[PDB]
């Protein structure tokens, strides 16, 4: 079973991946026309 | 109208600040007990208990919040359009609003770390 | 002010006041 | 390898490749995050609250079955009892018992009330996306869904281990806005029927629908004054109003209440004025603006105002609990770090492009701000609101500022917003570990650096009650521990939290009284076998009935002697609290200074009881009417062998 701090680092990297990938979405959505 | 927006942002820090502590009002800042020599130096924002504030703590928090939001308003309302003076006024606007944004978030981060003792 | 240091000079003066104010207050409490 | 990445048919297809990618791993985040409060210590239930829910939860999958079985108990509240006439909302319970109708058929009951909340978060972070698609953009929600996925206060009041009565009320509430807002935007009335059928699921679970019908029609009242009526407001609004009233009428807690209480009665008056103003718009648009429309305008106005006169003539410890008290920014910005800042931003955008749908969210941004000004427990109502408009706000700022370049200001303004916002997800990762990763039944203690004392007197004592006591019994201590004693003990009880009968609780104050001769007589009135109280003395930061004792001290009802006068003894006679040798002597002759204290002069040294920093020295061992039943492992609870 995984620990607390391993899960904390997990949530950290997941949230960072998530928000950066949101920015990437927001770029692809703003660029390519209708 | 936009005056309704003015009313709401007026209400914003007003009920972020101290309507909760209108009836539970706790007086501004003095709590030192001589610390070794000097008797009654006013301390700070409250730190040890989290839910409490004073009048001086709340007003500062509210002020920090609405200046950041209205800085983003200024980013929208003038910095994205291109009509006024295209080298002197605009550069001031992005300059002071970026200063608002960065130093505001930095100091509010400080004003949660030092009353909060959170690992940064 | 051909130059902006006079302002910077004023800022330096406030810092000297700012820092030197609490600097002696370091050893006190 | 396979270099065909960013040249797939994006904005149509790879759009959806990235869409469902985020709708996967963002929804991973909410459920995953709640988990380390129970990964760190527990297995089943953190707070004291989910026990009373969990008991009936496993009941209504064991033997009860709601359509053919509601239920009565004599096990609680001796001799009065309480039953599904109270406890508003089986929407938690029917959800859980449905889930292990199904998954138990697929094959546990541990894993259905503790795993549920993470599930709720995951589901809610995907219904908020389909909500926020409707407002600005599908692109607006893809940062907004992560926001309610990891707003840590909404995580905090529904953690892995939560089963609160408002544990899924939030999901229903959010859902009913997906089930309102493209019914307003598109008057599709099959779809609005699906809306009211969804509303019934909220109006089951938690009484925030008294909020919601404080919200929905008065919003409609706003659309009088802005004047932005249509059919496609009205045709959708009549359905979920009138059908929803009858679906509320099915439920007992709101029973014939939807006829009568001052909030939704005024909401009904607003529905009536709305349906009149639709009709008024219809007539009088075929006729001219003649004089005679002013004439029967006077006629119909006088009939409407006499309807208003006939209506106005005929009009038919909880505060102390630390959380219902008001809160500052700490619940605030400690709660909601970056996402406070962005709250006006989209709101300005919502007052910029003030569309038909968005004004509802603006009213929802007003109201819940006003209401989470007084109750931090009510903070959950502002839990998604902020994430909505900040979900707009960044998606405004980002959209305007990845606009300008690739198609130096945006070489800052994009570039801040990553590290500006993602610092959020640091905060959300870890404040969840600091304040809220700690149960109510297991207290983390202090004292060492390696293998330090972090220890289970509640399960030790409650499992003593579940072995070495008779079947029929008494449980009486104080009300905020009333459910848990019914968790594992299966023991009959007098009081409990809620507080529908206040008198029954008020004579427990004379059961925890000064005169032992009268208090034990009130005991002997009420069929005694066992009494409990809790300590906190020698480690401090635990509760119990000695710091809500001021509450007991001023509790007053059906009384004339002692409990009339709020002082009773308990001050130094100038009016300041002391308890010790310098304290007050009828408090020395009160219960709780001897009810609790036996043999404590004889055990600890050095003048402590850290709550009071009190002292040894009282003789204080005088069980006039009882005996001990449990000599304690960690001074935890002295169980009272109630003596004749
Ligand atoms: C929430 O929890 C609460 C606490 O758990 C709970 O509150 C309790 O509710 C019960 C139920 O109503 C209350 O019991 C009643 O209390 C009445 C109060 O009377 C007061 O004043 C009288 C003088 O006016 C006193 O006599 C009386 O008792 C005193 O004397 C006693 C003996 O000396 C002594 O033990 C007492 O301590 C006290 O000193 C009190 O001070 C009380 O009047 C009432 O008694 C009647 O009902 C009993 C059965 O319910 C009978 O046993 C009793 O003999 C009385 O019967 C009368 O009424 C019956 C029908 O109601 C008839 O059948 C009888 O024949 C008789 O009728 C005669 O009198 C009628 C007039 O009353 C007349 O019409 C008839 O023709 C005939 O002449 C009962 O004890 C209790 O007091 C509440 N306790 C508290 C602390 O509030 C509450 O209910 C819970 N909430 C909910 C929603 O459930
Ligand atoms: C397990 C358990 O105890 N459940 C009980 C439940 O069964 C019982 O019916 C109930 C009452 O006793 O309490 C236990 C469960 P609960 O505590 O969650 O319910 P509760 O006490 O009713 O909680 C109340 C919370 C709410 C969110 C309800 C509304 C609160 C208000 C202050 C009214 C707001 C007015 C409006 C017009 C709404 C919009 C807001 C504006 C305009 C500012």
């Amino acid at each position: 079973m995984i620990t607390d701090v391993q899960l904390a680092i997990f949530a950290n990297m997941l949230g960072v991946s998530l928000f950066l990938l949101v920015v990437l979405y927001h770029y692809v959505a703003v660029n390519n026309p209708k | 109208a936009m005056t309704v927006y003015a009313l709401v942002v007026v209400s914003y820090f007003l009920i972020t600040g101290g309507i909760i502590y209108d009836v539970i009002v706790e007086p501004p800042s003095v709590g030192s007990m001589t610390d070794e020599h000097g008797h009654q130096r006013p301390v700070a924002f409250l730190a040890y208990r989290v839910n409490g504030q004073y009048i001086m703590e709340g007003l500062a928090s509210s002020f920090l919040f609405t200046m950041g939001g209205l800085g983003f308003i200024i980013l929208d309302r003038s910095n994205a359009p291109n009509i006024p003076k295209l080298n002197r006024f605009l550069l001031l606007f992005i300059g002071f609003v970026c200063v608002l944004l960065s130093f505001f978030m930095a100091r509010v981060f400080m004003r949660m770390k030092l009353p909060g003792y959170l690992m940064g | 002010v051909g130059p902006v240091p006079v302002l910077v000079m004023s800022l330096l003066f406030i810092a000297s006041v700012f820092m030197l104010h609490i600097w002696g207050k370091y050893t006190r409490s | 390898m396979t270099k065909l990445g960013f040249l797939r048919l994006s904005y149509e297809k790879q759009d959806t490749l990235l869409k469902l990618l985020i709708l996967s791993m963002a929804a991973v985040l909410s459920f995953s995050t709640r988990l380390f409060a129970v990964l760190r210590f527990e297995s089943v239930i953190h707070e004291f609250d989910p026990y009373f829910n969990y008991r009936t939860t496993r009941f209504l999958a064991e033997e009860g079955f709601y359509k053919f079985h509601n239920w009565f108990d004599d096990r609680a509240w001796y001799p009065l009892g309480r039953i599904i006439g109270g406890t508003l909302y089986p929407g938690l319970m029917i959800t859980s018992a449905a889930i292990y109708h199904v998954l138990h058929f697929f094959h546990d009951i541990r894993n259905v009330c503790v795993f549920l909340a993470p599930l709720f978060s995951s589901f809610t972070t995907i219904v908020t996306y389909h909500l926020t698609k409707e407002l600005k953009d599908a692109g607006a929600g893809l940062l907004a869904a992560a926001m309610i996925a990891v707003v840590p206060g909404y995580i905090s009041r529904s953690v892995a281990g939560s089963y609160d009565n408002e544990g899924i009320a939030i999901f229903c509430m959010l859902l009913t806005y997906y089930m309102w807002i493209k019914a307003v935007k598109t008057g599709s009335i099959y779809w609005a029927a699906k809306c009211a059928l969804a509303y019934f699921y909220m109006v089951s679970s938690w009484g925030g629908y008294v909020f919601l019908i404080n919200l929905i029609p008065l919003h409609v009242l706003v659309l009088m004054l802005t004047g932005r009526f249509s059919h496609r407001i009205y045709v959708a609004y009549c359905t979920v109003y009138c059908l929803g009233t009858i679906l509320s009428m099915q439920i007992s807690f709101v029973g014939f209440q939807p006829v009568l209480s001052s909030e939704h009665m005024a909401a009904f008056g607003v529905f009536g004025l709305c349906q009149i103003h639709a009709f008024v718009d219809y007539l009088r648009s075929k006729l001219n603006p003649q004089q005679f429309e002013v004439l029967f305008r006077s006629v119909i106005s006088l009939v409407g105002f006499v309807l208003l006169t006939v209506g106005a003539l005929l009009m038919l410890i909880i505060a102390s609990v630390s959380e219902h008290q008001p809160t500052t920014w700490s619940s605030y910005y400690f709660d909601l770090q970056l996402l406070v800042f962005m709250f006006p931003v989209g709101l300005y955008y919502c007052f910029s492009n003030l569309s038909d749908a968005r004004i509802f969210i603006i009213m929802y941004g007003v109201t819940s701000m006003y209401f989470s000004a007084v109750m931090v427990r009510l903070m959950l109502v502002l839990a998604p609101v902020m994430c909505i408009l900040s979900g707009i706000g960044v998606s405004q700022v980002l959209s305007t500022y990845m606009k300008n370049l690739d198609i130096e200001v945006a070489s800052g303004m994009i570039l801040v917003m990553a590290f500006f916002l993602i610092t959020y997800t640091f905060h959300s990762t870890w404040v969840t570990s600091e304040a809220y990763s700690s149960p109510s039944i297991v207290l983390s203690a202090r004292g060492g650096d390696g293998s330090r004392i972090i220890f289970d007197d509640f399960r030790e004592a409650y499992y003593w009650l579940r072995h070495n006591t008779p079947e029929d019994a008494k449980v009486m201590s104080w009300w905020d521990y009333g459910y848990q004693i019914t968790a594992m003990a299966n023991r009959t009880i007098l009081v409990d939290n809620n507080t529908w009968n206040n008198t029954h609780i008020s004579r427990v104050g004379q059961a925890m009284a000064s005169t032992e001769e009268k208090a034990y007589e009130i005991m002997r009135e009420l069929d005694v076998s066992y009494v409990l109280v809790i300590f906190g003395g020698l480690t401090g930061y635990s509760s119990d009935d000695i710091n809500k004792f001021l509450w007991m001290v001023r509790i007053g009802g059906s009384t004339d002697t002692g409990k009339h006068i709020k002082e009773h003894d308990y001050y130094t006679p100038t009016g300041e609290f002391r308890v010790d040798r310098e304290g007050s002597p009828v408090l020395l002759n009160c219960l709780m200074y001897k009810m609790c204290y036996y043999r404590f002069g004889q055990v600890y040294t050095e003048a402590k009881d850290r709550v009071r920093n009190a002292e040894i020295g009282n003789k204080d061992f005088e069980l006039d009417v009882l005996e001990e039943a449990y000599t304690t492992e960690h001074w935890l609870v002295r169980i009272y062998k109630v003596k004749d």
